[PDB]
């Protein structure tokens, strides 16, 4: 989990309020008694709008992106055109708390000490509705059909889009924990609806004017986030219906929030930091921690960043990164899903496993039935519980429960391998470590390349540019190489005889491994694999292109993002920017390159991982025309041709 | 029987017992040895290797396979070569550069794995050394001279002043530790002959332990005569300040005011520690000698311990090696 | 979301399968076809062979809307425009 | 705590620092081990065991 200040500001007052256009061209804050209108590119403030009297204690904006309403302490409401005119005043009760337009209808609330005033769009009246209590904070249910009220006294109720209140839940202890936001989870069908517009145009006004003046529940599928002061945190249906426990915390907690994806939950307040969580209410990390108590934290739409506004006026821009967790072996990519589960992909069957954790999931290796897995305070060792090559059922062989410091994590037969950032441990299953190694430079890369159960090969690039082969059953690091500069990614071919080196200056150089001797180099790389059974023939990603190179002939060139993590058969295992592609090989072309050069006995080892009868009878005349009769004889073998077998 | 692509299968499929069998079959010279012996090093088996390239008559790279997996134990017990002492001289400079890297621990242990025991000895006896003279925990410099010791030992082993005297440092830190035990479990007259058995280990233990142990001990006995024997060795001490000295006076003249200098319980070891008569053994399991004329001595340091006393230990109480 | 292509090898009686996203048009000229699809504007003529392995995805800024195939060159046409790639295989 | 709570600091080790109420020899304690690192146990060592403690520390 990685975040980063994409800009900042800091308004003249504290900030008590944050509304997003749909479209997420401009953000709009609550500032003291004005509103502020920004860019969420670079934080631009284009205007103060400047109708209210005193302080602008919140402000919403409406699904189509027409209107946005803003409620101050002077007891007004104001709903402003997306023209930033303020077409329709109103004059509330008393002063404004928080207000909420409908997902659906865009029908509004404006809720404040006793009463919450609900009107749909141009009418002539308000439903000015009575309340028990001070009314906090207030979220429409994801269809458009109930205004959820949380209350100073420590209650929540669900009142219908007409104004009836149906359901209640009171904290136990009542006004000891206010309820200071609450959030229904957008994670339902009705999250595309106005999804699609493309109007080119708005509505106009000479000047501002004034307003004047249900059953089976428990088959709603809703689910509201309660944030109150007794610091804890919990999860509730539409049926009164408690999820699971309350989370804990440790602060006040303020305006728990979501991204559009509903997956993910943001949680600001007394901690004076934007934490984020699960939907489980999990812990997953730490958006920036700020000087003052925090307000407000608003997930931007359709998107990954976020915006904080904090007690001293400090308005905060955040990217959320969301970095890439995952291990291969060679057939079989697990990686991260949610933040919490691993996914096991098969690579050759297509099959899947889900293995749930509870807490984050930081590192994962694997290698022939063993999946190593690391969470914040424990590292899990899986196994597979069959010798059959297309076995999927991991179970837990052992969970170690104690917490570690790393850079990169793999996994051998009987042992986890730790690098800590200049340190290599090796440590039993069970956590007993065994042996250990100091390098002469901080460990930039390692791979398991295979062994004897427990004695198995590790390789390992350092910043330095030295490359060596650890064996897990040894004492003794054993230099395989050294470089001018350092090893970014590392990697052997099928025999163990040549390598293939990343040199942290986006190129790829390869090496005779027996012979400590340079072979070719490539001058835009940035992820390189061996084909994991057709020595001689390696694949790289740089620069926009994926690039299959053959046995220091020319390299066969075409477009593609993402990265090769693997190359079996005439398949590259080539990662997008979130899931596995699996791109194929023209077999054709290399074949054509052995052809070329008259090597018949090479041309087959391409030709036989799958080409066309055209391209097999090719083959075998080249072959025969060659006097390569065992070539020949086996490329028509395959097209099953008699005539020439005869001849 | 196409031994030479079952090979190339054994080794993509990853059964090293597969290919290990099938190396096991062949006849000596035979044209797939070496090959088989090189995918044995790509993976890292020595034993496997060693055995493919002695198949193969081709006894330079078993050698040269040894010391690229660091077996140096194996690359020096070739002893049909002249090579075996030539790599002698690169496991030297090996054991060279790894002191330029300072891991004199990982020196020591190549030269245990050279069957070097006498360099290794003489390494753990710096330790040893450098570990008393830093004034260390004392049990763990008796944890480092039997380190040693066991290295002399076996030197000693390989044969069928350093050189011949395996256990001093071993005895001198733990008959230290025993009269200190000996002091903390209120027996100060057991103490008191253990620090006087010290006197021996000036060259080990530096003269200031000793004395004020003893000084202590012999003061607690009320042997205070003793004990003006340790003040006066305190005093003569030329690393001391003045204020040192001084202050040694001090208290020596505190006891000799307030009691005596002289002993008002005597002890009777110096009837040894005077030498002309020679010495019997001083017991490991109590620091005093052993009037016994024939009893228990430990197969491993052989030093005696008191028929009765060895009953009360499972290990010998000096090397702990299992008591025989 | 792909269309499931299917190259059956009616010589041999078997299926390749290959799920293509966004497949405007099939076309074929000797023992090569071009899938015209839409890039994920842009739009990639995936030149393939006879048991459906891609061999030269060429992208072009010109809706594929008309696409003639010939033993040396790809043609493709918008209403307003025509792209001609002459195309191998080395 | 109390006077006497703390004055335990003290209380057992002087018995090894003075004699018969008359004597105090702390000067020469400063050479002592402390009792439970000087302590030793019926316990056997083994030379790889023994050189990988001795290096541990």
């Amino acid at each position: 989990m990685r975040a980063v200040l994409t800009w900042r500001d800091k308004a003249e007052h504290c900030i008590n309020d944050i509304a997003f256009k749909p479209d997420g061209t401009q953000l709009i804050l609550a500032a003291g008694s004005r509103l502020l209108v920004y860019d969420t590119s670079d934080g631009t403030l284009l205007q103060p709008l400047k109708g209210h009297k005193d302080t602008v204690y919140c402000v919403a904006y409406a699904k189509d992106g027409k209107r946005f309403a803003s409620g101050s302490a002077d007891k007004s409401v104001i709903i402003w055109t997306s023209k930033l005119e303020g077409i329709l005043k109103y004059t509330h009760n008393d002063a404004i708390q928080c207000v909420s337009y409908n997902p659906i209808t865009h029908q509004l609330a404006s809720c404040s000490s006793s009463d919450f005033g609900l009107w749909s769009p141009e009418q002539k009246s308000v439903s000015k509705h009575k309340s028990s209590s001070k009314i906090i904070c207030c979220s429409w249910t994801n269809d458009g059909q109930y205004l959820a009220l949380g209350m100073f006294n420590g209650i929540i109720s669900i009142r219908n889009k007409n104004g009836e209140e149906k359901v209640k839940i009171e904290r136990p202890g009542g006004s000891l924990s206010p309820i200071w936001s609450i959030c229904w989870n957008p994670s339902s069908r009705w999250e595309s609806f106005w999804m699609n517009r493309e109007n080119e145009d708005a509505e106009d006004v000479i000047v501002n004017r004034y307003i004047q003046e249900d059953d089976n529940l428990e088959e709603r599928n809703d689910i509201l986030a309660v944030a109150d002061w007794g610091q804890k945190v919990s999860f509730y249906q539409l049926s009164g219906k408690q999820i699971g426990k309350d989370r804990a915390l440790n602060f006040d907690p303020c305006c728990i929030s979501y991204f559009t994806k509903g997956e993910y939950i943001l949680l600001g307040g007394s901690d004076k930091q934007v934490s984020l969580f699960t939907k489980d209410g999990v812990r997953l990390g730490t958006v920036g921690e700020q000087n003052s108590w925090v307000w407000t934290c608003q997930a931007k739409p359709d998107s990954n960043y976020v915006v904080v506004g904090c007690q001293d006026g400090t308005i905060s821009f955040y990217q959320l990164i969301f970095s890439t967790v995952h291990g291969l072996y060679k057939d079989r990519y697990a990686y991260r899903d949610s933040m919490t589960d691993v996914i096991v992909q098969h690579l050759i069957t297509e099959q899947k496993v889900r293995i749930k954790c509870k807490e984050l999931v930081k590192k994962i290796a694997i290698y022939r039935n063993r999946l190593a897995i690391q969470l914040p305070e424990k590292i899990l060792i899986y196994e597979l519980y069959s010798e059959d090559l297309s076995d999927m059922h991991y179970r837990v062989k052992e969970k170690i429960i104690k917490k570690f410091e790393c850079n990169l994590l793999v996994v051998c037969a009987n042992h986890i391998i730790l690098c800590q950032e200049k340190r290599l441990q090796c440590l039993s299953f069970s956590g007993v470590k065994e042996r250990e190694w100091q390098m002469e430079s901080l460990i930039r890369y390692i791979k398991v390349i295979g062994g004897p159960p427990g004695r198995e090969g590790l390789l390992v690039g350092l910043k330095n540019g030295q490359i060596l082969k650890i064996f897990v059953d040894n004492l003794f690091a054993i230099v395989l190489l050294k470089q001018a500069t350092a090893v970014r990614c590392l990697d052997m071919s099928a025999s163990r005889k040549k390598l293939a080196v990343v040199d942290e200056n986006d190129t790829c150089l390869v090496y005779d491994i027996d012979t400590k001797e340079l072979l070719f180099q490539e001058p835009n790389a940035n992820s390189v694999a061996w084909n994991t059974q057709c020595e001689d023939m390696l694949c790289f990603s740089g620069g926009g292109y994926l690039n299959i190179k053959a046995s220091t002939f020319p390299v066969h060139r075409q477009k593609l993002q993402g990265f090769v993590v693997g190359y079996n058969g005439s398949k590259i295992f080539c990662l997008h920017v979130f899931s596995i592609s699996a791109v194929e090989v023209p077999q054709s072309a290399p074949m054509y390159q052995y052809l070329d050069r008259k090597l018949f006995k090479e041309a087959y080892q391409i030709a036989c991982l799958g080409v066309t009868d055209t391209d097999w009878r090719e083959l075998a005349m080249e072959a025969l025309e060659g006097l390569d009769f065992e070539t020949a004889k086996k490329a028509f073998i395959r097209v099953q041709d008699l005539r020439y077998l005869e001849l | 029987r196409n031994q030479e692509r079952l090979a190339e299968c054994y080794y993509m499929l990853e059964d090293y017992e597969g290919l290990e069998n099938l190396a096991i079959s062949l006849p000596e010279n035979h044209k797939l040895l070496p090959e088989i012996a090189q995918m044995f090093v790509r993976v890292g088996m020595c034993e496997q290797a060693v055995t493919a390239f002695l198949k193969c008559s081709q006894p330079k790279a078993a050698v040269d396979t040894c010391v690229h997996l660091n077996q140096w134990n194996k690359a020096v017990e070739l002893a049909k070569n002249h090579s075996m002492k030539e790599i002698g001289s690169l496991l030297a400079r090996y054991a060279s550069h790894l002191l330029e890297k300072n891991k004199t621990l990982d020196a020591i242990e190549l030269y245990r794995k050279a069957n070097y025991f006498f360099d290794a000895a003489k390494l753990m006896f710096k330790i040893a050394d450098e570990e008393a003279k830093k004034g260390s925990k004392p049990l763990r410099v008796k944890k480092l001279y039997v380190l040693s010791a066991l290295l002399i030992e076996q030197y000693h082993e390989q044969m069928k002043r350093f050189t011949d005297n395996a256990w001093r440092g071993a005895e001198a830190y733990h008959f230290f530790i025993l009269a200190q035990r000996q002091l903390y479990e209120g027996c100060v007259d057991t103490a008191l002959k253990t620090a006087l058995h010290l006197k021996d280990y000036e060259d080990i233990i530096p003269p200031v332990e000793i004395y004020s142990l003893l000084a202590l001990c012999a003061c607690a006995s009320r042997a205070f005569g003793t004990c003006s024997k340790a003040f006066i060795k305190l005093k003569s001490l030329e690393t001391l300040s003045s204020e040192q000295k001084q202050q040694y006076e001090d208290l020596a003249l505190e006891i000799f005011t307030k009691h005596t200098s002289k002993d008002n319980r005597k002890p009777e070891l110096d009837s040894l520690m005077e030498g002309g008569e020679g010495k019997l053994p001083t017991c490991v399991a109590t620091g005093s000698p052993i009037t016994e004329y024939q009893f228990w001595m430990c197969s491993v340091c052989k030093h005696g311990v008191l028929a009765q006393e060895i009953s009360h230990y499972s290990f010998c109480p000096l090397c702990h090696s299992p008591v025989g | 979301p792909e269309y499931c292509v299917v190259f059956w090898d009616t010589k041999n009686n078997e299926k390749y399968v290959k799920y293509v996203k966004g497949l405007i048009s099939i076309t074929t000229c000797g023992d090569f076809c071009i899938l015209a699809t839409k890039a994920d504007a842009t739009f990639v003529l995936v030149l393939c062979n006879s048991i459906g392995t891609p061999l030269d995805p060429k992208y072009i800024d010109i809706v594929p809307l008309f696409v003639a195939m010939t033993k040396t060159h790809v043609i493709a046409a918008s209403k307003e425009a025509f792209y001609t790639w002459q195309y191998r295989v080395a | 705590m109390t006077y006497r709570d703390l004055d335990n600091d003290l209380m057992k080790y002087s018995a090894i620092q003075t004699l018969d109420g008359e004597i105090d020899l702390k000067l020469l304690t400063k050479v002592l081990a402390p009792e439970h690192e000087v302590r030793e146990d019926d316990v056997g060592w083994d030379w790889d065991h023994l050189f990988t403690e001795v290096s541990s520390e």
